[PDB]
DNA sequence: ATCAAAACTGTGCCGCAGTCGGCCGACCTGAGGGTCGCCGGGGTCTGCGGGGGGACCCTCTGGAAAGTGAAGGATAAGTGACGAGCGGAGACGGGATGGCGAACAGACACAAACACACAAGAGGTGAATGTTAGGACTGTTGCAGAT
DNA sequence: ATCTGCAACAGTCCTAACATTCACCTCTTGTGTGTTTGTGTCTGTTCGCCATCCCGTCTCCGCTCGTCACTTATCCTTCACTTTCCAGAGGGTCCCCCCGCAGACCCCGGCGACCCTCAGGTCGGCCGACTGCGGCACAGTTTTGAT
């Protein structure tokens, strides 16, 4: 019979593959290290911003709490190049239509 | 017009201290007077409104009730005190136990007076080492004492020892300490088992506050808790100018005075003694310099508009600017110090143009500050002009306190001008001998007025005290000034009070209070920088504007770098527009 | 004459009277300027509760007394009795909060 | 008209990692009780700069060894050899990995 | 001249030598050198660094100036030191 | 509507049954919270906090006190050992450590 | 009259359960504080590995079995036991007898 | 062979390759039989949180991703075994 | 002739170079997994083992061995030693926090 | 300074494993609209922290000196590591029975959410009201050290 | 090795912070009663994988002998930390004088869950066919250790 899927991040790990690097491949073990690590942080800022939200008394995750998330979990420079990524990407969300 | 009402209640609540152990009612309903002075009152006599002041204790003693001192500065306060319990020993021949809380700076005064007006008392004196007062605890605990000297910090930490002992009557000193209701000696002196009496001594009443709540309306009368808690803000409404303030409530300022007839007592210096001669107080006003200009919004626009409340910051660049030092380093990176650097407050060129011509006439200067770190930039420039002068703090130990007075006043003291805080000393100054006071920055309270100017306004100065008083054009400092002052001139009520709180021609708070009413309608009729206008008004008489004008002639045939700096240029824009 | 000590006692009677009181041993006042400096250097208008400067000195006094205990195990393994600051590094790296 | 359905929330900010599927893993994952809008966004991108940053520095270390292809070898030595990212990542031990080549200076002779 | 921040003692000192001393007594140490003293302020001096910048970013983040209990024992409870007593 | 029990008082516990069932509610721990699962959930709290009072109160006796102090749960925490190693983390306020010296550190017999 | 806004702890069930098993012994209020952060943690704790349950499982409900594995994992040895034994007979209780 | 040599099986050379990649360039002679009570007891946890994992599942078969929940929840995060 | 007994040391040298190069697994696959199935049998008996999950336990229990033998050599290399020793192993475990 | 093992390069070519159209299946994000709960907010009462300073009381730190016990280096006997060789043995890549439990597919009940009223348990507050821990006075002796 | 020393350890009022219990005031809020889905439960079918065998192979563990560089124990020197003592000084309280800020309550619009259809992005098994990589050979370089 038809399997049950199994949904993964497997061709948006090679797509910043090929953006970054075009003529190097990934392997089939390190494509699911690599899957497994993105649910790995995945997991943390989640819990982190949900940490946030029962903390303040507050019933929503926003933008806010996962830029806290993100300063809090996330070490020094590389905390504050996601913040970068994260403001870039949210205002050309809601800028551009 | 509760004054009745009051009345009937003080006419209930009277023999609370009675049985337990008109306004007039209360305090004349007993007629018992002794005019002439006690024996054992050694080493001099009485003025007469001492033996006046001694007959209404007597008398307040008589009506049981818990009375007030509240007379001025140099009018023996100590010497009535004394006399009280001297009375209390001999006449009343309860003698004793007679606790005294007093100052530390003033119980070694106190203890001395003891030995010339009231050599058959005991006395006890309390200090630091334990070791040396565990003896002193043992014979306490014995019963052998009455007059029992102690200090504010020994209270608390001798609440065992005041514990065990069931006292008579004890009279405290210092009330702008006990000002406070929630104040710890305070809160104490509520759970200390009060025995009978107790009396408040101050030289000063109300100073930046309500009206006389914390003791006269709370502590030492226990009725006036549950009748007038609520009445406070009631009678303090009046403090909105012509209706409320004098037309209608100028009878509830008469209710006030009405209240505080019986229970107070209020002499003047001028009325008795009149030693001082007189007082000048002139004020001058200084302008804005380089950072401290239009420039200076620029850095609340983009701090606040950054260290926490601003008015305690802002304050800083009107006494004088770089105290934080890290700008200084911006204009002088190199800590030298030279013309035109320290001079950039607007104060301090009023400073060396005044202070060398009144070197060149000769008065000895009491140069005032709060906030230290303008009395050690103060000290920088002081030793780069390399002129005479002295430093008083917090930080003296008091040795040196007591050791400098005759370093300042040797009888020819080339020490003319001389640095002070106006906190600083706690009443312990006790100098007499300069005769010009200079004040950079104007407290919160009139106990700057009361204090410093009484630095100079005591007994032994001939001269005319020449007050001089700084501020700039549009600073926060101006708000502290007309706000303190005009708004804190309620306590002209009082010392209009005190002139029917003595003797009492009654025509006092109607017509005499109308003459102080005055200056409650020329407060504000009078709302709305010059080289020989400070210089006339700095001086006395021709032959200091002789050596003014030879100052004049001798820098005329000269010329007199620029007056002051200004926003030099562009440093001033980028001074403060990369911090935050 | 003079009763002085053998060298060790002054230290033993030290430890078994702070092993069995529970005070906090620094003092007060400084911790809190130290603090107050440290959140100085991040934002620069800050404001504490005396609860958080007392929690700040729980924890750091509870952290320096661990890192102490481990200091003299690898003290007293390395054959000596006087800890070193070899020790305190040897400490904080097998313990791994430094690398 | 049936309205143009096209323009993925990935597309719009620029991002490669499916923002849809990061809202649908926030929502039913029991988080909080109801999900931004924002949030998805911002989390797909701060999880494409982590991957980025790790091929980056893995295809740096591919070169070095003369090598076409990124195999956990190159996964370890990129991550214990950035010193945030060792800092991270240092409870977590990845599988098929070896170690780094660091011998004590005072063994060797 | 005297007027200066500069001639004054700084505030990492104010951890004074017998109170690292007494530390270490509490600890069991039985002998300390005389380097200890300067590696434990490091060493203090790094530990605060952390808990108080986990704090303050609770604080900036839940829109208030005022570093509380509760900010402190949530950056200890994600710094791994858990801590009772000052808070549920 | 007649009398309630309250649920506590109907499974025989003394904490809050349905205080740790609205904790659970509200905090977002599943969709769906169960009936067993405060009932179940409280037993163990009771069970925990009996364990802990228990050797504190041993040691309150033991310092001859009759007041259970943070000292006190300093040294039953850290003496029972399954409790160090489940509070292994924790740290207690106004604790203080468990008396112990090494045994190198103490001095020898000749002297 | 502000009626200071309720804060509700585990203080008096800490207290009733401290005159269970010692009836003549009295709690300083900082152990007390301790108790209930105690409390608190242990719940947190417990709640969160049942919450990691019900998402292995692929499952949406905490039930007494989720909180019994919870146990399990998180409680050594002897209480685990224990616990178990206590959580067993607590909700055969509730459930038979009512 | 008969359960005698389980842990047994855990060979000296295989713990010295072990040490090598550790950096020990020499060896003690308790040093393995201590590294094989060491390895003993991090089985005995590890086999046991899954084995928990496996009882509450209600199955008979201990799989990688109990593996991983296990070692997650212990500390030590195992990448590349599973999502 | 002589044959050439290397100096003592240096073959422990080559195999440091040698197997922080490489990175297989060094604990061989069955006996690993009669052991794992031995200690699986203390709790429950008819268990059963994927492949995956016998090789994550062996990736995990190897790279614990290879962390505690590197604290080792730190340890033995502050006693100002090279050769460690049980009290290096049971200090690492003592300070790390698994033994007390 | 020269011979000797041996590990890194270079070459060949082969097994397998990524990878890439591809093809097609399927399910699940996208949007365009309806609707209500959440949060920002702008305003009063209230209690505590800040920021320049004073006054006073002490224990606690600080500087220094005499001394002696620990650290550490130099040496030297002791021996338990490593290295090489060689004979068996268990691990391993290959390949195939065999059976079993794990993963899907379906109906259907109890079990839990939701909504509703309430009163009874639970939280604050004085308020005595004790009352039990700290704060010292006498007194005893257990452990360490100068003759 | 008895004697002096001295500091930790107990009795005993004493005072006071601080639990402790009424008490009663709200006053929340858990509990009882009633529909409503719907999520789990039992059954029920198959097949992917795990255990179980052999099975040659072959290389790697296990022993054993040699040998030596490391561990460890003395012993000496040197110096650095400890303990005591005298003096001063900053912590610990208190007080000043004003402001500002967090917390705690009220309407109110902003927005995110909510179904409901729709299409196309992702996934998965083959199938193609493609190149990256190892696996057992086969040469030339660079460290090691003795003469
Ligand atoms: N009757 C008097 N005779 C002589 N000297 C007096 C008399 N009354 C006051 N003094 C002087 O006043 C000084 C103390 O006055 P004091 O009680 O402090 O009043 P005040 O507080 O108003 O200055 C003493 O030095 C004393 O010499």
């Amino acid at each position: 019979r038809r399997k049950t899927r199994k949904e993964s991040y497997a061709i948006y790990v090679y797509k910043v593959l090929k953006q970054v690097h075009p003529d190097t491949g990934i392997s089939s073990k390190a494509m699911s290290i690599m899957n497994s690590f993105v649910n790995d942080v995945f997991e943390r800022i989640a819990g982190e911003a949900s940490r946030l939200a029962h903390y303040n008394k507050r019933s929503t995750i926003t933008s806010r709490e996962i830029q806290t998330a993100v300063r809090l979990l996330l070490p020094g420079e590389l905390a504050k190049h996601a913040v970068s990524e994260g403001t870039k990407a949210v205002t050309k969300y809601t800028s551009a239509k | 017009l509760l004054d009745q009402t009051k009345d009937t209640r003080i006419t209930h609540l009277l023999r609370q201290t009675n049985a337990f152990l008109d306004y007039y009612n209360v305090a004349h309903r007993i007629k018992e007077d002794i005019k002439k002075q006690p024996s054992i009152l050694v080493g001099g006599t009485l003025k007469d409104y001492q033996i006046k002041g001694l007959q209404w204790m007597v008398s307040l003693f008589n009506n049981h009730l818990n009375g007030i001192l509240a007379d001025e500065m140099g009018l023996g306060k100590t010497i009535q005190t004394i006399s009280l319990l001297t009375y209390l020993y001999e006449m009343k021949n309860i003698r004793g136990p007679y606790l005294v809380i007093v100052p530390l700076s003033t119980l070694s005064n106190w203890s001395s007076e003891f030995a010339k007006w009231a050599p058959t008392l005991r006395t006890i004196s309390f200090k630091g080492s334990p070791n040396e007062r565990k003896a002193k605890q043992a014979k306490i605990r014995a019963g052998e004492f009455d007059v029992v000297l102690t200090t504010f910090e020994y209270i608390i930490k001798e609440r065992a020892l005041l514990s065990k002992v069931k006292w008579v009557h004890m009279i405290i000193d210092e009330g702008h300490r006990m000002k406070n209701a929630q104040s710890k000696l305070s809160l104490t002196l509520n759970t200390h088992y009060h025995a009978d009496y107790r009396l408040i001594l101050t030289g000063t009443p109300l100073q930046n506050n309500l009206p006389e709540l914390w003791a006269l309306l709370n502590f030492v009368l226990p009725k006036i808790f549950n009748s007038v808690k609520s009445f406070d803000e009631w009678f303090n409404t009046p403090f909105d100018k012509i209706e409320l303030s004098e037309e209608e409530t100028l009878l509830v300022i008469r209710r006030l005075h009405k209240v505080l007839r019986p229970f107070l007592l209020r002499r003047l210096k001028k009325d008795v003694e009149k030693e001082l001669p007189d007082k000048v107080e002139k004020v001058v006003k200084c302008k804005m310099s380089a950072l401290q200009q239009i420039m200076y919004q620029q850095m609340l626009k983009y701090r606040r508009l950054g260290f926490n409340n601003q008015i305690m910051q802002l304050k800083k660049i009107c006494n004088h600017p770089f105290v934080f030092e890290e700008v200084e380093d911006q204009i002088n990176p190199t800590r030298e110090t030279n013309d035109d650097i320290w001079r950039v407050a607007g104060k301090f060129e009023l400073l060396d143009r005044i202070l060398p011509k009144l070197k060149a006439t000769g008065h000895r200067v009491l140069i005032f500050f709060q906030m230290t770190q303008i009395m050690d930039i103060m000290e920088d420039f002081l030793r780069y002009i390399n002129i005479k002068y002295l430093r008083l703090d917090g930080h003296t130990k008091s040795d040196e306190r007591s050791e400098l007075l005759r370093l300042f006043n040797a009888p020819d003291s080339e020490y003319l001008c001389f640095i002070l805080s106006t906190r600083a000393g706690g009443l312990g100054l006790n100098l007499q001998t300069a005769d010009t006071v200079i004040i950079f920055d104007t407290d919160w309270n009139p106990h700057q007025d009361l204090q410093a100017q009484d630095r100079a306004h005591r007994i032994g100065q001939k001269n005319e005290v020449r007050i001089l008083r700084l501020i700039t054009t549009n600073s926060v400092e101006e708000v502290i000034l007309e706000r303190a002052y005009k708004k804190l001139d309620i306590d002209g009520k009082v010392i209009q009070a005190g002139k029917f709180d003595n003797k009492s021609t009654s025509e006092e708070q109607e017509a005499l209070l109308r003459s102080l009413l005055d200056a409650e309608e020329e407060r504000r009729k009078k709302r709305e920088l010059k080289d020989s206008e400070i210089n006339e008004i700095l001086a006395r008489n021709d032959e200091e504007m002789a050596v003014l004008t030879r100052m004049d002639e001798d820098r005329s045939k000269k010329e007199e770098k620029s007056r002051l700096l200004e926003k030099k240029r562009e440093e001033s824009e980028s001074a403060a527009v990369y911090n935050g | 004459k003079p009763h002085r000590y053998r060298p060790g006692t002054v230290a033993l009677r030290e430890i078994r009277r702070y092993q069995k009181s529970t005070e906090l041993l620094i003092r007060k006042l400084p911790f809190q300027r130290l603090v107050r400096e440290i959140a100085q250097d991040f934002k620069t208008d800050l404001r504490f509760q005396s609860s958080a400067v007392m929690a700040l000195q729980e924890a750091s006094e509870a952290y320096l007394v661990a890192l102490f205990e481990d200091t003299n195990l690898a003290a007293i393994h390395a054959k000596r009795v006087t800890i070193m600051p070899k020790d305190i590094q040897l400490a904080r790296r097998i313990r791994g909060e430094r690398a | 008209k049936t309205r143009a359905k096209a323009k993925t929330r990935s597309s719009r900010a620029g991002l490669q990692f499916p923002v849809g599927r990061v809202h649908r893993l926030l929502r039913k994952g029991n988080y909080a009780e109801r999900v931004g809008a924002g949030a998805p966004v911002y989390l797909a991108a701060v999880l494409e700069y982590l991957t980025a940053e790790i091929l980056e520095l893995a295809g740096n270390a591919a070169r070095d060894n003369k090598k076409t292809r990124i195999i956990p070898r190159h996964l370890q030595l990129a991550v214990r050899n950035d010193e945030e990212l060792n800092k991270l990542l240092g409870r977590v031990t990845i599988a098929q990995g070896g170690v780094l080549p660091n011998i004590q200076s005072v063994l060797l002779p | 001249a005297k007027r200066h921040r500069k001639v004054l003692r700084d505030n990492i000192q104010g951890i004074t030598k017998p109170a690292i001393r007494r530390l270490a007594r509490r600890g069991g140490v039985k002998r300390i050198s005389g380097l200890i003293y300067e590696e434990t302020r490091g060493v203090l001096k790094v530990f605060l660094e952390n808990v108080i910048r986990d704090a303050v970013t609770y604080t900036e983040h839940a829109k208030r100036k005022t570093v509380t209990a509760m900010d402190v024992v949530y950056a200890l409870k994600r710094q791994g030191r858990t801590l009772y007593g000052f808070g549920g």
